[PDB]
């Protein structure tokens, strides 16, 4: 629903360290200025009341915005990177295998036997997990996007199919 | 290879009846090309490894080596071969002052040295927030930030609000 | 890994090198430097210019057609 | 160059105008002024297919160089005396243009001098 | 490119940790809780997460990183993200 | 060849004979000998075979002769038959005029390419001929519009001739 | 909050913050990951203009007005200095380049019948 | 074998067709292939007629 | 190791 | 402090620079919780249909249909002729038409005047 | 023309007397055979027209249009037989009958030697078209679309009827040849101004002129696929063909009467191209793009140059083929997801590769990429307009820029990106759909080899 004060301080710590790393580049210089930055964060580590702690956070965020690197380093496969979402053109959904011609499938008998096993699993487990979702969701509906584990032997975690069978990160 | 065109180009632009500002700008850009070549070499090749620890460096492939080799031999000898085999399609600049003859070399050397001085400073244990000139250069003069947001927004907003609705 | 494991990856260490890459890089850098040296030896004029730049101030008014101020 | 500073941040009426010079008659103070000679005929320049801007007063060296370049193929290294002869002729032509510029300037300064002295007495 | 095994992920995760001065290598375990067993705080955990990100060359989002309180959860996360099953 | 030399002129072709001033062999001559061996001779043989087939199956086609009919100036107003024949003749004449202009532009383009760097002086005759024929074509057929006709062309000519006669009379004064 | 009732036909359609899709959280698990949209949630009236292929409203390091001032000042300064260099051109201390045959009167296309006014150069 | 088959099927047959096309169809019409005439220098002997181009007049003898 | 690659039907 | 960042329509205020993120009331917490609950209800409804083995087709989305209806068919039922709409309609519908008519008419009258006095050269204009 | 008209008429008895399951086979086979026969009309003469009888004639303007119509009928039949598979035998035969009636009316419309006969045949096309739209359309909006299309067309057409009979009473003939050969200049008076408006407005609303176009999005969107195909491909061209025919009696009044229409179309091509940038309905976007190309045709006809008429003819042919292709491509996705919303089904290139290739070809032709005949027509019109006034290059360049933007935007949004997660019913492309796209695209590109076949009688 919201981020706690600790969470926001940690996010700013990580972001400021990464932009410091983008500015410093060399590892020794980054280590030195990173320890200095950690000292800055440790100065007010135990602050009595949260009003001035939040004011410190506001001042730190204004400083970060002023001093941020215009182009920080971005991991290539992370959002905004040079390889970000490069592999979506290969992520074919698993339902396309049903529309294969019977002569395409016959080249892969063992795989499609295993696929029928998984399909039978999914078909069989579906009803007892909609049930568990009903028996676990309080009146008024869900309050958080969290999902339960399977609670009894033989059952599968509800709504598991598209998480478990999702396309690989390097499919094709 | 670049000496048999670019150096003559600088010689011709220095010797012509030209816009003075354009002459100054092309000379300054001739310094800046040495500057950014210095940046590439200094950060990619010099110094210490800054890449993840799992070292996968492997340039031993015949396709890579051979294609880069062919264009390397081109980059070394192609200017001399083509300059001496085409006929003279111009008149040459045979007489210019010595400070004008070495202008291109002098400006590229200046760019090399100044970029080397600035790049070496990044090793110092000092940290300063960027200047506004750095911000103008790094964010590309803010040309994409302005011209990819303002005209497109107004065009699309009009295309809905006034054109369609 | 798979097929083609001539260069085995290393962890936190300088990569394995082959003789051919080092020899070719050395040869071609030497080739570029030899070409520059040889061409400079044979074509200094392309860098320093061929003909002297004249000095206009040294030209006599008779060689230039400037009569004394009483003509 | 220094001429640019002398004309722009100085007295431009003492400095030649590159668009309009020469503004003094070519026989002023130049008795027995000799007209430049052409070697290459117009037809020779035509069938040598010289570029029009290449058809200057040194074009005969250009024609010699072109002929020798064609007759030395594939020895693109030979025919190097011819290139130097053409280059030296072009250099002499450029010194002629420098001489004309300097004569223009030394006649403009002297024009100003003569009018100034005439106006000094009256 | 070489594939990634579960053992390789565990080995490198422990490797990075053993080079952290705040952790005792002879007390470090794959089940050692960073807060409880090793006595760290969450700023140390943030630094541990960034060390993992630099080690494996990819980013762990802050919503997910703040839950990796144990080396084993770190290797589980990397294995899930990299589709390694071994 | 089939085309007539007068309609499509070309200057007498003048090539310099080879004047080698070197001892290194000319690669072009050997690359042309190999061309003549592997390329020219087989296609040349393939053409003798084919023109030998065409020689024993010889047959003809003819150019279509149209006689002249009265033009639109001879048509009584609303005489639909005479107007139809005159209008067809005028459209045919218009197409032939377009092809005349096309021939002259062909000459101009050929001269520009052929003369090399000296085209500006060496192609004065073709530029002049294009100027003349394009002026005449412009006077005949410009500004008529998509729905042109012999009537509109004749009205334009009469406007031009009235202007010309009035200009001559006022110049005489 | 609906759009104001000004006769433009918005009706009761909610007026959502005018924020581009590029400003949405990329680490969240959207039902539509590319559009960064969730099923059933209200779609902004301007969705097809604020898609990531299109107009971006994302916060910038430098504020918008300052970028406009710096870019406009750069362009204006360049234009002005180009005009100044046009009225203050750079050139070499040489007289005009000389060509024979009346500055190539025929070679440049002069009329071969009309005699050109002689253009004579002199051995200085 | 690979290179000879490739050479004939990708170079020799296409060059055969192109040479036939140009030699017997394209150049059977005027001004289709028009070649810029060769430069002619003093001294030159013209192949067609056999004439010798006159040599240039004596150079004014500039000496370097 | 070879994996099954999921692609749409190319048959039609 | 440091030079302030000024938000704009095309370069907006970042969340970390927004003062409201730092003065959070209990009612703001309740609003955030209710937003999370609405989002979770919609997510659960979508995921139930999504993961259903015996669903084939497209999960119909009421938000999408509402969006496409508001942009096409709801506009004229809710348009009113007001001073703003009438001024804008006159300016954007009729303004460009007469502007371009004036521009083109002026250009063509100048051209025709040149033609009448023969001051426009058309030496090689035989294609029109 | 009877060797074309009578076989088409024979499609009706054959359709009604064939087995229930041989309907599509028989209609397709024999409509393709009729289209083969119509190709012989492309043998035209340099000066005269092909004057068969007193009542039908053919020239280089109408022959490509006739070929386009006869070609469109079989493609219609292939497009229809999917969504009409569950229909009754009698109702399928009625749909085929409507299509045959439309083709027969169009064939006689393009060859009618007399202006009033052309008027009746061009008005007759309303009836089967309206029937198709309102009976076999999918949405409740088809009824209002039918009313808009009907009454826009009729409000245009009735004053044309009055003007035509007045012209026949004063001139004595409505025969096209007589009208050309006995052409009188049109004086400058209110009487002649309103005669011009009456002669022009029906073709104006048919094309349609920007500002008179509001029926077209409704009609081309609500209609079934074959209806959209004909409406975009041949029915819009009735206005251009009729305008080209009737402008021979409107000079020199067209010199200044065209200014409001030239301004309207030159700015409305910009306006409707911009509208395409924001259309959320794929079929509506395709319908809106027809307005811009037809605005170009309007300008070309209104400036009355040989190059403008050549460009207008080529552009009409190319737009017919391309717009029908685009409608078919949108319909293939509609038949899978049962919706026309464009961002519903994204990332389709990784599910339907050859259909994505067809989409790219259609977008490229809508782009007017050279040397396609779309580009030939557009470029000829642009050059004629530049001669008309140099300032026209600003607006036409803007229009081609915006056209590129929206064409490639449609391509990117439908074909590229990530596929929609919950759409699991994108079955592989049928042979029929691929053949439909191929039969749209192959003759379009072959025309580039012989462009004079579609350059009209002013070539
Ligand atoms: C000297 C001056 C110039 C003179 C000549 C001028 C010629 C044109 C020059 C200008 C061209 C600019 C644009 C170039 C193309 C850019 C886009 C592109 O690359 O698309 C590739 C794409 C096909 O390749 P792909 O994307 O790899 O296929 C993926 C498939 O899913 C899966 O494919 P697959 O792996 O299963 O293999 C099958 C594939 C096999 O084909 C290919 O793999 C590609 C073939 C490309 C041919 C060359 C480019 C197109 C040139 C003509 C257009 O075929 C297909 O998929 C079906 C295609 C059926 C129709 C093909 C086009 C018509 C017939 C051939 C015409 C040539 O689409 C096309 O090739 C269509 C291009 C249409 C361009 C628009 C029209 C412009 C005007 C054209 C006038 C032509 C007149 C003369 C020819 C008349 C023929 C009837
Ligand atoms: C034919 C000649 C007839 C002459 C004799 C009749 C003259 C008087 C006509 C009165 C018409 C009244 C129309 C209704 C009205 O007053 O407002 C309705 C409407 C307003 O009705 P509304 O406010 O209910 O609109 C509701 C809209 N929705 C459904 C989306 C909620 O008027 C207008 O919007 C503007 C009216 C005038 C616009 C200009 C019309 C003519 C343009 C030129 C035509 C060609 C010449
Ligand atoms: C290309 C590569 C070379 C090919 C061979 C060389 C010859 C060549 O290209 O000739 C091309 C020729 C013309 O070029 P050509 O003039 O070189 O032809 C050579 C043959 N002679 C010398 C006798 C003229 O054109 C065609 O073949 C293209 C035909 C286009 C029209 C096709 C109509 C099909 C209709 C089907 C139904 C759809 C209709 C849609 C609406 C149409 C409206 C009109
Ligand atoms: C493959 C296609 C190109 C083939 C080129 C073959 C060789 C051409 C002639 C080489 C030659 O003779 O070079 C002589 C050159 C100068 O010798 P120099 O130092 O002057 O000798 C003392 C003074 N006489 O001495 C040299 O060493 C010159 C450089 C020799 C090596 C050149 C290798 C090729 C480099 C350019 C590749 C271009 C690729 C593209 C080709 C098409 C465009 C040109
Ligand atoms: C005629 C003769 C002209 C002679 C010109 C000499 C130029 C010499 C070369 C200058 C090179 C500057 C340079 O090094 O730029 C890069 C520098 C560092 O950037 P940074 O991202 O911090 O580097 C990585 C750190 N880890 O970042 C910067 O330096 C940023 C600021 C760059 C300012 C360059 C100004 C050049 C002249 C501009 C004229 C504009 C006129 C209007
Ligand atoms: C119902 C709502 C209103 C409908 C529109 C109003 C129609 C009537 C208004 C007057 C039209 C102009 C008119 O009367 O033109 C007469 C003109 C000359 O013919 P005549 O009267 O015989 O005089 C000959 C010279 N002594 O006639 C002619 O030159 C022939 C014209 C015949 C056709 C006239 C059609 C009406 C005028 C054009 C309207 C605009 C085009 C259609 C737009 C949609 C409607
Ligand atoms: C939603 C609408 C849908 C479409 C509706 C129907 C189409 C629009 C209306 C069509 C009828 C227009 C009738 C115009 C008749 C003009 C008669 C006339 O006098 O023409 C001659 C005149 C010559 O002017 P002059 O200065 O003499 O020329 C130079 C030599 N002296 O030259 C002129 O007068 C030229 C024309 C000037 C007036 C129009 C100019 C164009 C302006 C944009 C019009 C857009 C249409 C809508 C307008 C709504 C208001
Ligand atoms: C471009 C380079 C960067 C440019 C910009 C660089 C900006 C540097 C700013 C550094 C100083 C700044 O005041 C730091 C702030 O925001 S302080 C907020 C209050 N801080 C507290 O400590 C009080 C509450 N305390 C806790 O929340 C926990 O004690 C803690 C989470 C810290 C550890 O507990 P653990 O996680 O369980
Ligand atoms: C030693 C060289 C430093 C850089 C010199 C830059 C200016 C070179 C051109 C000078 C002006 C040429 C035109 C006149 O003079």
């Amino acid at each position: 629903a919201y981020l706690t004060h600790q969470q926001k301080v940690l996010r700013l710590y990580k972001r400021a360290l990464r932009h410091l790393e983008s500015w410093c580049v060399h590892r020794d210089k980054y280590r030195y200025f990173a320890c200095l930055m950690r000292a800055r964060f440790d100065e007010h580590k135990n602050e009595k009341d949260m009003v001035k702690a939040t004011q410190l956070l506001r001042q730190a965020e204004e400083e970060f915005w002023y001093g941020q690197h215009p182009q920080p380093y971005i991991f290539p496969e992370s959002p905004g990177g040079t390889s970000y979402e490069r592999y979506e053109c290969y992520k074919v959904p698993e339902w396309c295998l049903d529309d294969w011609h019977p002569s395409e499938k016959a080249m892969y008998p063992d795989y499609f036997a295993k696929r029928e096993q998984w399909k039978r699993l999914r078909r069989e487990s579906w009803e007892r997990e909609v049930k568990q979702l009903q028996e676990e969701t309080p009146p008024g509906g869900p309050r958080t996007e969290a999902l339960p584990p399977a609670r009894k032997e033989g059952d599968l975690p509800p709504l598991w199919w598209h998480i478990v069978t999702r396309p690989r990160e390097r499919p094709m | 290879t670049g000496f048999y065109s670019k150096d003559l180009i600088i010689e011709a632009v220095n010797m012509s009846y030209t816009n003075a500002w354009a002459l100054l700008m092309t000379l300054i850009a001739t310094s800046l090309t040495a500057a950014y070549s210095t940046r590439i070499i200094f950060f990619a090749f010099l110094g210490k490894p800054r890449f993840p620890p799992l070292v996968l460096i492997n340039e031993n492939n015949p396709l890579l080596i051979n294609s880069i080799k062919r264009l390397l031999i081109g980059s070394i000898f192609a200017g001399f071969i083509i300059s001496n085999n085409i006929p003279p399609m111009t008149v040459p600049n045979t007489t210019m002052p010595l400070y004008m003859k070495m202008t291109a070399l002098i400006v590229t050397i200046m760019g090399f040295m100044l970029a080397l001085e600035l790049n070496n400073t990044t090793y110092y244990l000092k940290f300063k927030y960027p200047s506004q000139t750095y911000k103008f250069s790094n964010m590309l003069g803010y040309y994409p930030s302005i011209m990819h947001r303002l005209p497109t927004y107004h065009n699309l907003s009009m295309s809905q609000k006034s054109a369609s609705s | 890994a798979g097929g083609g494991v001539h260069i085995e990856p290393r962890y936190r260490q300088f990569p394995q090198l082959t003789r051919s890459q080092l020899i070719q890089a050395e040869f071609f850098s030497a080739t570029m430097w030899f070409w520059i040296l040889w061409r400079f030896w044979h074509d200094s004029d392309a860098v320093l210019g061929h003909f002297p730049y004249p000095d206009p101030s040294q030209w006599t008014d008779e060689e230039l057609g400037i009569l004394p101020d009483d003509e | 160059g220094a001429h640019l500073a002398r004309r722009y941040l100085g007295d431009a009426s003492k400095e030649p105008d590159p668009l309009r010079m020469p503004t003094f008659p070519p026989d002023y103070g130049f008795p027995e002024r000799k007209e430049r000679e052409m070697v290459a005929t117009q037809q020779e320049m035509n069938d040598a297919q010289l570029m029009l801007q290449q058809r200057d007063y040194c074009a005969h060296y250009l024609i010699q160089l072109l002929k020798c370049k064609r007759d030395s193929f594939p020895n693109f290294l030979a025919c190097k005396h011819e290139q130097h002869d053409w280059d030296y002729c072009e250099h002499l032509d450029y010194v002629k243009r420098m001489k004309e510029f300097e004569r223009e300037r030394r006649l403009l300064q002297r024009k100003k001098r003569r009018e100034q002295r005439e106006a000094e007495m009256a | 490119a070489p594939p990634l095994t579960l053992e390789a992920i565990k080995d490198r995760v422990l490797y990075v940790l053993k080079l952290y001065d705040k952790i005792d290598p002879e007390k470090l375990s794959v089940n050692s809780h960073f807060m409880k067993d090793l006595g760290l705080d969450s700023l140390d955990q943030v630094e541990i997460i960034m060390a993992m990100e630099d080690e494996f060359g990819f980013e762990i989002p802050d919503i997910d990183a703040e839950k990796l309180m144990c080396p084993q959860e770190i290797v589980d996360y990397i294995a899930d993200k990299k589709d390694v099953y071994e | 060849d089939s085309w007539d030399k007068d309609v499509y002129p070309e200057p007498p072709r003048r090539t310099p004979a080879p004047a080698p001033q070197t001892s290194l062999p000319n690669p072009v001559t050997y690359l042309t000998k190999i061309f003549d061996l592997l390329v020219d001779r087989p296609v040349t043989l393939a053409r003798e075979f084919i023109e030998q087939q065409h020689a024993k199956n010889r047959y003809y086609y003819y150019h279509r002769e149209f006689r002249r009919v009265p033009d639109i100036t001879e048509c009584e107003e609303k005489d639909i038959l005479c107007m139809f024949e005159a209008e067809m003749q005028w459209r045919r004449d218009y197409k032939v005029d377009q092809e005349i202009v096309n021939i002259i532009q062909e000459r101009l383009k050929a001269c520009q390419q052929r003369e090399g760097e000296s085209y500006r002086q060496n192609c004065a005759k073709e530029l002049e001929q294009f100027t003349q024929v394009s002026k005449a074509f412009q006077d005949r057929y410009s500004d008529l519009g998509a729905h042109y006709s012999a009537r509109k062309c004749l009205a334009k000519q009469k406007q031009r001739m009235l202007a010309e006669r009035k200009a001559a009379k006022e110049a005489a004064a | 909050e609906p759009y104001p009732d000004d006769g433009m036909g918005y009706g009761d359609y909610p007026k959502l913050p005018d924020r581009s899709q590029q400003e949405r959280d990329p680490w969240y698990d959207w039902d539509h990951p590319d559009l960064r949209l969730n099923w059933g949630e209200p779609i902004h009236w301007d969705l097809d203009m604020y898609i990531r292929n299109r107009v971006d409203t994302s916060p910038t390091p430098v504020s918008w007005n300052t970028m406009c001032k710096h870019l406009s000042g750069f362009v204006a300064f360049m234009l002005f200095m180009f005009w100044v260099g046009e009225i203050y051109p750079s050139y070499q201390p040489v007289g005009p380049k000389q060509y024979p045959y009346n500055d190539l009167y025929l070679e440049r296309g002069g009329d071969p019948t009309k005699e050109p006014e002689p253009v004579v150069h002199y051995e200085i | 074998y690979r290179h000879s088959i490739f050479a004939v099927t990708h170079v020799l047959i296409p060059v055969w067709i192109i040479h036939y096309y140009l030699k017997y169809h394209v150049t059977a019409k005027p001004y289709t292939v028009v070649e810029r005439k060769p430069r002619i220098f003093p001294g030159d002997t013209i192949l067609e007629t056999g004439e010798v181009i006159p040599l240039m007049k004596e150079f004014p003898d500039q000496h370097h | 190791k070879r994996l099954f690659i999921i692609k749409p039907s190319g048959f039609y | 402090s440091f030079p302030k960042y000024k938000p704009s329509r095309l370069a907006t205020l970042p969340a970390t620079l927004d003062p409201a993120e730092y003065d959070i009331s209990p009612e703001t917490r309740k609003a955030q919780a209710e937003r999370l609950a609405i989002r979770s209800r919609l997510k659960r409804e979508y995921l139930l249909q999504y993961n259903d083995p015996n669903r084939l087709g497209v999960i119909e989305d009421p938000a999408l249909i509402r969006w496409t209806y508001a942009r096409s068919a709801n506009i004229y039922p809710n348009f009113r002729p007001t001073p703003k709409t009438s001024l804008l309609g006159a300016l954007f519908g009729i303004g460009p038409l007469f502007f371009w008519y004036y521009v083109f008419k002026t250009d063509r009258d100048k051209k025709e005047k040149l033609i009448q006095e023969g001051k426009l050269d058309q030496t090689f204009n035989i294609s029109y | 023309m009877l060797k074309i008209i009578i076989p088409t008429t024979m499609l009706l008895p054959m359709t009604w007397m064939s087995k229930h399951n041989m309907i599509w086979i028989n209609a397709t086979v024999h409509s393709l055979l009729i289209s083969l026969i119509s190709l012989s009309l492309l043998n035209q003469l340099g000066e005269n027209s092909l004057n068969f009888s007193l009542t039908f004639f053919s020239d280089s303007l109408s022959a490509p249009l006739l070929v386009l119509t006869t070609w469109l009928l079989p493609l219609m039949l292939m497009a229809s037989q999917s969504h009409l598979s569950k229909e009754t035998t009698t109702r399928k035969k009625l749909y085929i009958t409507m299509l045959i009636l439309l083709q027969l009316f169009l064939i006689m419309t393009f060859t009618a030697t007399e202006l009033i006969l052309f008027y009746i045949l061009f008005e007759a096309t309303l009836v089967p078209t309206l029937i198709i739209i309102t009976r076999w359309g999918n949405q409740t909006e088809r009824l209002n679309a039918g009313l808009y299309f009907l009454f826009y067309t009729l409000a245009g057409s009735l004053p044309l009827l009055v003007a035509l009979v007045y012209i026949q009473n004063t001139t004595g003939s409505l025969n096209f040849l007589i009208i050309h050969y006995w052409s009188h200049p049109l004086s400058n008076s209110w009487s002649n101004i309103f005669m011009w408006l009456a002669c022009i407005m029906a073709f104006m609303v048919k094309m349609p002129l920007y500002g008179l176009h509001l029926w077209l999005p409704k009609a081309h969107v609500e209609a079934p696929i074959a209806g959209s195909m004909v409406l975009a491909a041949v029915l819009l061209k009735l206005g251009g063909y009729g305008m080209m025919r009737i402008t021979t009696i409107l000079n020199p009044l067209t010199n200044y009467m065209a200014y409001p229409f030239l301004m309207l179309s030159m700015w409305g091509m910009i306006m409707t191209s911009s509208i395409c940038l924001r259309q959320t309905d794929l079929k509506s976007l395709i319908a809106y793009s027809s307005v811009s190309h037809m605005a170009l045709v309007i300008v070309a006809i209104m400036i009355q140059t040989p190059w403008s008429f050549m460009g207008a003819t080529a552009l009409m042919i190319a737009h017919g083929l391309t717009s029908s292709m685009l409608f078919c491509l949108a319909n293939t996705n509609y038949e899978r997801v049962h919706s026309r919303t464009m961002i519903l089904a994204r990332g389709l290139q990784t599910l339907l590769p050859l259909m994505a290739t067809w989409w790219l070809m259609a977008s490229l032709t809508n782009l007017a990429l050279p040397p396609s005949i779309n580009l030939i027509g557009e470029l000829f019109i642009i050059t004629a307009s530049f001669s008309w006034s140099n300032i026209t290059i600003i607006l036409m360049g803007m229009n081609m820029m915006i056209t590129a933007l929206y064409s490639l935007y449609m391509l990117i949004t439908t074909q590229r990106g990530k596929y929609t997660h919950h759409i699991n019913n994108i079955k592989a492309s049928f042979t029929r759909e691929n053949a439909l796209m191929a039969l749209h695209i192959l003759p379009l590109l072959l025309l580039t080899l012989n462009p004079k076949m579609i350059l009209g009688p002013l070539y």
